């Protein structure tokens, strides 16, 4: 068990540890970012005034 | 150099069926390993694969 490999968290998954050991899932409402580091609000899209 | 005929053991002495002896159940198809902290690789989690691969 010492010894291990690194890999990805597939999309929508992030971690903050230094051996995440498992992939935590993303909060609703919510989405993984570039680096998979830090879940970020997602986007909602109308036709807006602005 | 082994050679053993399981047609005559008795498992507890009342049984026929051979026991079993793991730390995990195995995972079943299409699901990946995983790793519990603090604990020998011989047991495990079985999570699942990931969208789009098998
Ligand atoms: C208990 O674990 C052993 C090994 O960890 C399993 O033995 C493997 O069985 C599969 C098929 O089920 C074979 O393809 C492997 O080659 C076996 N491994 C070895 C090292 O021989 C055993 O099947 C497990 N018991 C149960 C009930 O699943
Ligand atoms: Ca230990």
């Amino acid at each position: 068990t010492c010894c291990f490999e690194c890999v990805e968290c597939p999309d929508g998954e992030y971690s903050d540890e230094t051996d995440a050991s498992a992939c935590n899932k993303c909060p609703d409402d919510f989405w993984s970012n570039e680096n998979h580091t830090s879940c970020i609000a997602k986007e909602i899209e109308f036709l807006s005034w602005t | 150099r082994l050679f053993i005929n399981e047609e005559k053991i008795l498992w507890s002495g009342f049984s026929r069926e051979v026991p079993f002896s793991n730390c995990s159940r195995d995972c079943l198809a299409g699901t990946r390993k995983g790793i519990i902290e603090g604990e020998p690789t011989c047991c495990f989690e079985c999570v699942e694969c990931p969208d789009g691969e098998y």
